[PDB]
């Protein structure tokens, strides 16, 4: 009799988004909207830089 | 979850705005209070 149990804090969801191809970055849900981003130009999505 | 934001506005001045939510789940904040403050040294020669 299968029932679904699971509990992942939304922080884990916000972490599993990983890097971002675009230069806007991923959202840190806090106060006035805040767009964070990490860049390593050697990678593929920012290689053109 | 209460979070205060401090925004530089002018020389000395600053802007303060607050927000709240539920911690483990909520991505939705709703501003509860706000105001402006200024970091100016006063004149304590009219005092007591």
């Amino acid at each position: 009799d299968f029932e679904e149990y699971w509990d992942e804090p939304n922080q884990s969801k916000m972490v599993k988004r990983g890097p971002s191809n675009n230069l806007l970055g991923h959202d840190q849900f806090a106060g006035n909207t805040l767009m964070e981003l990490f860049i390593d130009i050697n990678k593929s999505a920012h290689q053109y830089l | 979850h209460l979070q205060t934001s401090i925004t530089p506005t002018t020389k000395g001045e600053f802007k303060v705005e607050f927000f709240i939510k539920d911690n483990r789940n909520s991505t939705k904040w709703t501003k509860t209070s706000n105001g402006r403050i200024g970091l100016f040294k006063h004149n304590p020669k009219n005092n007591k």
